[PDB]
Formats: structure tokens, C-alpha cells, sequence
């Protein structure tokens, strides 16, 4: 196991894993807070569809 | 020790007004030349470099390059390499180093 | 550091690394509690419906 | 009307408890007693008339039967909890109908909201000094005690006072005020001359 | 500092990463289980000490 978490990099020359996994060309203008915005997001989306059950007592609901 | 205590090393003058403590002013403060009259004596000097001083810049650039480096083998090194193999005491006399 | 830096002081490196998301529907509930605020404001003293 | 019982159903909440069905469990009024209404002692004698009609003025019957609490105030305080979550403004405003019929002068309105307000903010800005106390405290200062007003010999600032004398003097520090220079705009400069140069 | 509005004891694990190993659901799990053990100690002591 500690031998299958090198396998990308035997494949590779030293030049292709800094080209691949260190030289990664910058662009920053990804959105990358997009992945908490839609799980904490979800939370107030949820709350629209859940406050709609069909729960006929009140207090089950609560 | 009050922890709003600092020693000053350059005379300032407090302002005698009610509610406010602040340094209103500072003991023989001399207003040099505004923004634009700096700006139009700097462009007379960026006009001049621009104009008369700029041939043979590279080799002047590749001396002050090598002279940054760490140790002084390094920059012999560099000199020998790079800037055609300037001497280190006649390159510090281009740059200005020498006294 | 024996030319550019200071004193080799011991300190204690923090590995959590804090920082506030800035998100968008956080202001949105921001906005909801003030409105409730601002609501109760009108409906306490700006309510002539009786 | 014809969608009366659909729309009255759901605007308000009706009581599930069935407390009241079993008879000898049903109150007399013995159970919650208003102390000091100036009826105090009608209501005395409307649980004691209960109570006799109950046992044909025997009362050893009540002596030796058994005692109920009163089963309909059960989980109340739950209850007032979760309207006042459902509508919170719609809850307050009923509860201080009576107390909102009499309407005191602009004035006092005003001397309300100005020192609730005023306290907030006081709030805040001491909630902002623990940070700073805290962000000095990382800084590698141990703090003893707490707080800004200082037993020693310290200068201490007591905070704004909500005057207009003081307000039209001081103001505080906007921190959104606080920018980078725009001199870092000039640095800019460096991009076009390197786009000039690898002919772009 | 959980249950306390606006806190100012900024050092009492307010700006530390404080994870646990109980159930999930806290509020509806873990916290109503404290109090249901609370219910039997008084109830428990009630009865004894009458
Ligand atoms: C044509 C007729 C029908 C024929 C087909 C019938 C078959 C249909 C099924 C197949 C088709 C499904 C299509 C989508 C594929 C998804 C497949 C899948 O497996 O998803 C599993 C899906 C996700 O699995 P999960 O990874 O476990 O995520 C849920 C975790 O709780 C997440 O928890 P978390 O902590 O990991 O993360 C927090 C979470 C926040 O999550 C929560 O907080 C909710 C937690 C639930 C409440 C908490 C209490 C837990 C209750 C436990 C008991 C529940 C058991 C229920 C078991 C049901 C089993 C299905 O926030 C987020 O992660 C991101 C949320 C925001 C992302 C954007 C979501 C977009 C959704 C789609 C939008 C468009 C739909 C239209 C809008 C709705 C219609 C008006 O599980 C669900 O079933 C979610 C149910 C949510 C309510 C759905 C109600 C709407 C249903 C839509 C039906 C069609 C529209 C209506 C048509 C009306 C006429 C018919
Ligand atoms: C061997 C392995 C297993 C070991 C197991 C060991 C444990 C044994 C398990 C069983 C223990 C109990 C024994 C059976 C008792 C049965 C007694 C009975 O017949 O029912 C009486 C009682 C009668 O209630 P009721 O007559 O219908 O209405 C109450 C009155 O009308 C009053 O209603 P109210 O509307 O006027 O409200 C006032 C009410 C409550 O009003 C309140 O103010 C309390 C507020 C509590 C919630 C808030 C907490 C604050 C923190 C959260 C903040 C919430 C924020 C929400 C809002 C958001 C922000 C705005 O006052 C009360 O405290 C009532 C509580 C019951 C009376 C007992 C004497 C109370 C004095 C002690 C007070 C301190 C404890 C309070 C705990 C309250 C829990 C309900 O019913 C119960 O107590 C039900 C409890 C049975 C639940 C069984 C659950 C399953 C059992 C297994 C669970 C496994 C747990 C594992 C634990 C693991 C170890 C950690
Ligand atoms: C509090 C006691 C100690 C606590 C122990 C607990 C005691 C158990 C009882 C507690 C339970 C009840 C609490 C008291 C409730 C008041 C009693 C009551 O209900 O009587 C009915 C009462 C009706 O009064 P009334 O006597 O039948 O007839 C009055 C006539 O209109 C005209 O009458 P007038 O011409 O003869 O005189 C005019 C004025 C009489 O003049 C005044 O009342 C002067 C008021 C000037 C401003 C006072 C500001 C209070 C300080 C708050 C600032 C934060 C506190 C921390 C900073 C300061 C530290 C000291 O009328 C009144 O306002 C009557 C109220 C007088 C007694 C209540 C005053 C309480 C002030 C607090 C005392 C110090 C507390 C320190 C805090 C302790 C915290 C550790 O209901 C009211 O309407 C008056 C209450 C105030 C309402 C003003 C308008 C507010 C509108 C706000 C709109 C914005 C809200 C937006 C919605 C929010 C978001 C959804
Ligand atoms: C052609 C003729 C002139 C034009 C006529 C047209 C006028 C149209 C009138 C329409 C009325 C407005 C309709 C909408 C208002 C409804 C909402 C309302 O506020 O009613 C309050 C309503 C009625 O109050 P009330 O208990 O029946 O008392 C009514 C009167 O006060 C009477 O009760 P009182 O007799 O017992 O009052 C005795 C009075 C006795 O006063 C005196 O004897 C002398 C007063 C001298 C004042 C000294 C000034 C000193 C200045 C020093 C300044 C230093 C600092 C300056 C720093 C600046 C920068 C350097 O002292 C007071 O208590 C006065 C009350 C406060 C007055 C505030 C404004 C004062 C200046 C008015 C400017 C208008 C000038 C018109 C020209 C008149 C020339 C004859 O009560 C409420 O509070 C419920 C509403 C909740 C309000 C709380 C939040 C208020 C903020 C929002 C209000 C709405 C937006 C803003 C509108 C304007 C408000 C200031
Ligand atoms: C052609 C076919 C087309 C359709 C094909 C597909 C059909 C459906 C297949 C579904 C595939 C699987 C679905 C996966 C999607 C899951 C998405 C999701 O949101 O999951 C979140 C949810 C939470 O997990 P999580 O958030 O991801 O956290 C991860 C770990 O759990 C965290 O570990 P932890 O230990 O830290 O967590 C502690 C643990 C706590 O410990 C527990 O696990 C709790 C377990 C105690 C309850 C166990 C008994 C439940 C059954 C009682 C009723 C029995 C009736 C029959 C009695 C027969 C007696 C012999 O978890 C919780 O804290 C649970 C709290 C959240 C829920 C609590 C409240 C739920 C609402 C309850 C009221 C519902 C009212 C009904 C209204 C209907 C509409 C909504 O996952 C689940 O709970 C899985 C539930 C799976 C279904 C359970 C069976 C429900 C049966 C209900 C019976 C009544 C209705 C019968 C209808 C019959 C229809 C035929
Ligand atoms: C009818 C159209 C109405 C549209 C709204 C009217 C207002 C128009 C005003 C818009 C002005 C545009 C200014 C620029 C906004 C910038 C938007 C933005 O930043 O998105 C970034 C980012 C792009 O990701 P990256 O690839 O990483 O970034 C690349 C950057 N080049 O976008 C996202 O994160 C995706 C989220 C977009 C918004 C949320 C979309 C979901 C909204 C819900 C409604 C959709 C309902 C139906 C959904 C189907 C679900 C099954």
C-alpha cells in the first residue's frame, strides 16, 4: 500500500511530475469557495422545501 | 510602566485643546517642492536616461546582477561566466562601489 | 537570519489554519433578521390597522 | 363559508389534549389561584362550590378520594415556546396589545430605543476589545484580570458618551476606511511594458 | 460559550478547532440524553429522600 501511492509518479520522469503536480499554471479565477457556499447554502434551500410538508400536526412538524 | 508610553526621538509640539490630544505640529518643518514640481524634475531625469542612457546597458545590468550574489566566489563566478569575464575590482569601479 | 534576521525565539506553531468563509446567502440571513427587526419597529409603532 | 374550515385550520393551532375528557380528573380551580385580584375571595368560593357540588356537600368524600393536578397546563410553557418561533412578531404583538393601548410620548419612545441601542452598542465595542485582548494575548502577553478599565496606574478611555455634545466631536474609527495605497496601482505599470516588449 | 450571547471570553476555546467523538445530532441525541439522566437522578432522590 505505501508502494500503490507512488504509482503516478513511476510512470513519470522527475521534469513531467514538477511539470504535472508542482508547476501548475496559476489562474485564479476559479469561484473555489463555490463548494461551501452550495453545502452551507443547502441548508436555507432545504428549509424552503422542507418547510412545506404535508405534516398535518403542528407540533410533529416542530 | 504605562502602556501608552513612547519614547520619542525627534521633537514634537502637542496641541493645547480641550477633548483632543494630538501633535499638531512639528518643530522647523520645511515644505520642500509640491507633487508636480518633484514630477516635472523627475521626468527630466527619466527623459535624459531614456534618451542618452540607454546603449551598452546590458553589460552594466549583467554587473549589478552578479554583485547581488551572496557570497564573493559566486560573484567571480558570475563575472567569469555571464559578463565576459570582467574583473571584480575593475566591475565595482563601473558600479561605484569602489572608495 | 545571522545578516538579515532577528532572535530564534521559540514559539508554538498553530497547524489549524482559521479562516471566515465568505459566502453569499450569509447576508441574505443577515438581511431576513433585520427585516424581522425592522418589521416589529413598523408593526409596534407604525401600525394604524385597529 | 365554503373554504372557511381549510383556511381557519391553517392559520391557527388548536389544542390536541383530550384532558378534560375524563371527568374526575377536572379541576376545581384549586390547582393555579390568582393571589391578587380584587375578586381574590369570589374565586375562593366558586372552588369551594365546586368542590361541595361535587361530593353533595359531603367533603370527607374529597378528603378520602384521590387529588388531581391539573392535566390541561400540561407542556404550556413548551407550547408558548414553539408559537413564539412560529411567528415571533405575531406572538409579541397579541401579548402586548393591552400593554400597547396605552402609548407613551415621543419622547420616552425615543429614551427606549436610544439606551437599548446605546447598550448594543457598547456591547459590541466590548466584544471587539476581547478580540484584541485575545490577538494580544497570542501576541505573547499574559493577561491578569480582564476588561479595559484599569485598577493601575493606566489611562482608561470609558467609551463614547451617547450625547449629542460627545457624538458631534468624536467619531469612531471606520475600519473600511483603512486602505492599501494606492501606490500598489503603479506596479501595474511593469505589466505593460513586458507586454510591449514580448510583442503582445 | 455555545450558549452565551456574545461572548467575550475569546480565550475559552471560542477560537479553537473543537471536535468530538459523540453521536452527531448533538441537540437531538447527545443533549436530550443528559437531561434525560438528569430527570432520573432528581427523581431517584425524591423518592429516597422522602
Ligand atoms: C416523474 C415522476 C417521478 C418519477 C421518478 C421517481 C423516482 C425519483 C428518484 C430519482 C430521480 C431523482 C433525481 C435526482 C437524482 C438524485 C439521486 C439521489 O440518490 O439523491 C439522493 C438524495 C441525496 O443524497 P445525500 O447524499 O444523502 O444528501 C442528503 C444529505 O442529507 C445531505 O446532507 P449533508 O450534510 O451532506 O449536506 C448538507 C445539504 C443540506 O441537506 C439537508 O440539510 C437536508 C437534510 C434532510 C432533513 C434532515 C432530517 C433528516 C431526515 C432523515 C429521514 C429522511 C429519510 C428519507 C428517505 C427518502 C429516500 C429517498 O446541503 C448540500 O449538500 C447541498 C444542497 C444544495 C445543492 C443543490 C441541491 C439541488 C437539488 C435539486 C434542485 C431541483 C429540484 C426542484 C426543487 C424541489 C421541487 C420544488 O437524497 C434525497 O432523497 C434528498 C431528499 C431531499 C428532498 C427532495 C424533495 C424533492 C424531490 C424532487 C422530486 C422531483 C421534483 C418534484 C416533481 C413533482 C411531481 C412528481
Ligand atoms: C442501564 C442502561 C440504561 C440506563 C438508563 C438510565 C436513565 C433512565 C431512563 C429513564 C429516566 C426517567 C424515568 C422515567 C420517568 C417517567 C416520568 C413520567 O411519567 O413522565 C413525567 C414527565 C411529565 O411531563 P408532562 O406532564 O407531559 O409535562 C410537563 C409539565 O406539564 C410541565 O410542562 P411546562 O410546559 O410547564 O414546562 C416546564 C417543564 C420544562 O420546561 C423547561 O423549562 C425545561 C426546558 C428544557 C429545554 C431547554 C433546555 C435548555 C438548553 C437547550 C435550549 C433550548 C433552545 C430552544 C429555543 C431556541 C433558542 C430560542 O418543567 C420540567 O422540567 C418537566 C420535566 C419533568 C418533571 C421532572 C422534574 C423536573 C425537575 C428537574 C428540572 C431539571 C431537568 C429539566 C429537563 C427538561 C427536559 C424536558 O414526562 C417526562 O419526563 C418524559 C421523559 C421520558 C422520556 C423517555 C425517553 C427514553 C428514555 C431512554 C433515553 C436514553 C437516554 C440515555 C442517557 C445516557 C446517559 C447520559
Ligand atoms: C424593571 C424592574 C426591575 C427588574 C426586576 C423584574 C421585575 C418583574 C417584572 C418584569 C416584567 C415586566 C417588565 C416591565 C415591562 C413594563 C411594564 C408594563 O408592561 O406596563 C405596561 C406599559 C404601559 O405603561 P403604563 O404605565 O400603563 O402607561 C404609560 C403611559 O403611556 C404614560 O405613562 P406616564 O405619563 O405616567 O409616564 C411615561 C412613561 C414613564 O416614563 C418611563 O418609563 C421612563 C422610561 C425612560 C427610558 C428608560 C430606558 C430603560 C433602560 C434600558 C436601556 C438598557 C438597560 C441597560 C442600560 C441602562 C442601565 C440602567 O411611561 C412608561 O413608559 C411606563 C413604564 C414605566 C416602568 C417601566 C420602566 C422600565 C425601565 C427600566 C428601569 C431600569 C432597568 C435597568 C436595566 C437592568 C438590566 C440589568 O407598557 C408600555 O408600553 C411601557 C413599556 C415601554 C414601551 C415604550 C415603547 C417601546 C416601543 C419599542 C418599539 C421598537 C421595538 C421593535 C420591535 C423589536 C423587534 C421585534
Ligand atoms: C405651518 C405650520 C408648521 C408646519 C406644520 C406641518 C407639520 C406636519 C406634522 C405632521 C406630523 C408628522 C407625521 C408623521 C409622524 C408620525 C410618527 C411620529 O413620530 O409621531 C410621534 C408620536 C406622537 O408623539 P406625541 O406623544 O403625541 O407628542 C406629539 C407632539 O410632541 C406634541 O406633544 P407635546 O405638546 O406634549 O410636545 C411638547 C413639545 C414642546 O416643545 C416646545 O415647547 C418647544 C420646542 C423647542 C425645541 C428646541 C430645539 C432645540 C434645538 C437644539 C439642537 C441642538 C443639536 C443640533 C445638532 C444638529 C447639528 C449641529 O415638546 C416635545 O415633546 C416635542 C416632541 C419632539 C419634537 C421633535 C421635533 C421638534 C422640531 C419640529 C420641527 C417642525 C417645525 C415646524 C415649525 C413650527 C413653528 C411653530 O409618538 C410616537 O412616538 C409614536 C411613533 C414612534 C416614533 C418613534 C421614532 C420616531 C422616529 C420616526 C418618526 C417618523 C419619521 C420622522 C418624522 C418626524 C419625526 C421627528
Ligand atoms: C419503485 C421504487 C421507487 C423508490 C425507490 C427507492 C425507495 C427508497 C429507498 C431509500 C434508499 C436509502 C435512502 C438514502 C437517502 C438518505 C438521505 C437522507 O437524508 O438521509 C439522512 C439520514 C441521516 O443520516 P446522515 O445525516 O447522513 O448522518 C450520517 C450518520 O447517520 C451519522 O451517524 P450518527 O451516529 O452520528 O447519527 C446519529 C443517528 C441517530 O440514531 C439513529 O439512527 C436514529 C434511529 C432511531 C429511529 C429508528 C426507528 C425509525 C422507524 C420508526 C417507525 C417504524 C414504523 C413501523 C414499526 C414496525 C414495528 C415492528 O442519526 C441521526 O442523528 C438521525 C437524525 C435525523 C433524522 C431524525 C428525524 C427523522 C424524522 C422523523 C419523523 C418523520 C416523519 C415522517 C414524515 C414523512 C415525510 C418526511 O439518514 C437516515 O436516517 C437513513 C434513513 C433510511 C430510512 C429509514 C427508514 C424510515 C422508515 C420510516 C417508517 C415510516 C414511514 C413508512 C413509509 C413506507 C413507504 C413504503
Ligand atoms: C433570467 C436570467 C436572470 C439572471 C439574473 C439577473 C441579474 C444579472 C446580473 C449578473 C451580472 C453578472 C456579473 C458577473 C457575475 C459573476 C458570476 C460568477 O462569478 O460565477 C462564478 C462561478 C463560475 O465558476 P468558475 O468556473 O470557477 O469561475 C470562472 C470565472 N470565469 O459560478 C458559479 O459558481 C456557479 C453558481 C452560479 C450562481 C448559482 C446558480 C444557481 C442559481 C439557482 C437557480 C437555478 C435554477 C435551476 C437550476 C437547475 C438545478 C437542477
Amino acid at each position: 500500500d505505501f508502494a500503490e501511492l507512488l504509482r503516478p509518479l513511476r510512470s513519470l520522469s522527475f521534469n513531467q511530475v514538477v511539470d504535472r503536480y508542482v508547476l501548475i499554471p496559476p489562474n485564479h479565477t476559479f469561484y473555489r469557495n463555490w463548494t461551501y457556499e452550495k453545502f452551507l447554502g443547502g441548508f436555507g434551500l432545504s428549509y424552503l422545501i422542507l418547510r412545506e410538508l404535508p405534516l398535518r400536526n403542528f407540533y410533529a412538524r416542530v | 510602566m504605562q502602556n501608552t508610553t513612547n519614547i520619542v526621538h525627534v521633537p514634537v509640539h502637542m496641541g493645547h485643546t480641550h477633548y483632543f490630544d494630538y501633535i499638531d505640529s512639528f518643530p522647523k518643518l520645511k515644505e520642500g517642492p509640491t507633487l508636480e514640481e518633484n514630477h516635472i524634475t523627475n521626468q527630466k531625469i527619466l527623459r535624459e536616461q531614456l534618451i542618452s542612457g540607454q546603449q551598452g546597458l546590458e553589460q552594466n545590468l549583467c554587473l549589478r546582477n552578479c554583485f547581488k550574489l551572496s557570497q564573493k566566489r559566486y560573484i567571480e563566478f558570475c563575472l567569469d561566466r555571464k559578463c565576459g569575464g570582467a574583473d571584480f575590482q575593475r566591475a565595482a569601479t563601473i558600479l561605484g562601489y569602489t572608495k | 537570519t545571522y545578516f538579515y534576521g532577528g532572535i530564534l525565539e521559540f514559539v508554538y506553531f498553530d497547524k489549524s489554519n482559521p479562516d471566515m468563509c465568505i459566502l453569499v446567502h450569509t447576508l441574505w440571513i443577515h438581511l431576513l433578521i433585520l427585516f424581522l427587526i425592522f418589521t416589529g419597529f413598523v408593526t409596534i409603532l407604525f401600525s394604524f390597522y385597529g | 363559508s365554503l373554504h372557511e374550515k381549510m383556511q381557519t385550520d391553517y392559520l391557527w393551532v388548536k389544542d390536541h389534549s383530550q384532558a378534560d375528557s375524563w371527568a374526575k380528573a377536572r379541576t376545581h380551580g384549586y390547582n393555579y389561584i390568582a393571589h391578587t385580584v380584587p375578586n381574590k375571595k369570589e374565586r375562593y368560593e366558586m372552588i369551594w362550590r365546586s368542590m361541595g357540588k361535587s361530593t353533595d356537600w359531603e367533603l370527607e368524600k374529597f378528603r378520602l378520594g384521590k387529588k388531581f393536578p391539573d392535566r390541561g397546563n400540561k407542556r404550556r410553557w413548551f407550547k408558548n415556546l414553539f408559537r413564539l418561533i412560529k411567528n415571533p412578531m405575531g406572538y409579541i404583538f397579541w401579548k402586548t396589545y393591552k400593554a400597547r393601548l396605552a402609548k407613551p410620548s415621543l419622547i420616552v419612545t425615543s429614551m427606549f430605543i436610544g439606551f437599548t441601542l446605546g447598550f448594543i452598542k457598547l456591547k459590541a465595542q466590548s466584544i471587539a476589545y476581547s478580540k484584541k485582548q485575545y490577538a494580544t494575548l497570542r501576541a505573547g502577553k499574559n493577561i491578569e484580570g480582564s476588561g479595559q478599565v484599569h485598577f493601575g496606574y493606566h489611562d482608561q478611555k470609558w467609551g463614547m458618551p451617547a450625547i449629542p455634545m460627545f457624538q458631534l466631536m468624536y467619531y469612531e474609527l471606520p475600519g473600511n476606511s483603512i486602505v492599501v495605497n494606492p501606490c500598489r496601482n503603479q506596479n501595474y505599470r511593469l505589466y505593460f511594458e513586458m507586454r510591449k516588449k514580448l510583442g503582445i | 460559550n455555545s450558549a452565551l450571547i456574545g461572548s467575550e471570553n475569546q480565550s475559552d476555546s471560542m477560537n479553537e478547532l473543537n471536535t468530538n467523538f459523540s453521536m452527531t445530532y448533538y441537540i437531538l441525541t447527545v443533549l436530550p440524553g443528559k437531561f434525560i439522566y438528569w430527570i432520573y437522578e432528581i427523581l431517584h432522590t425524591f423518592f429516597v429522600v422522602c
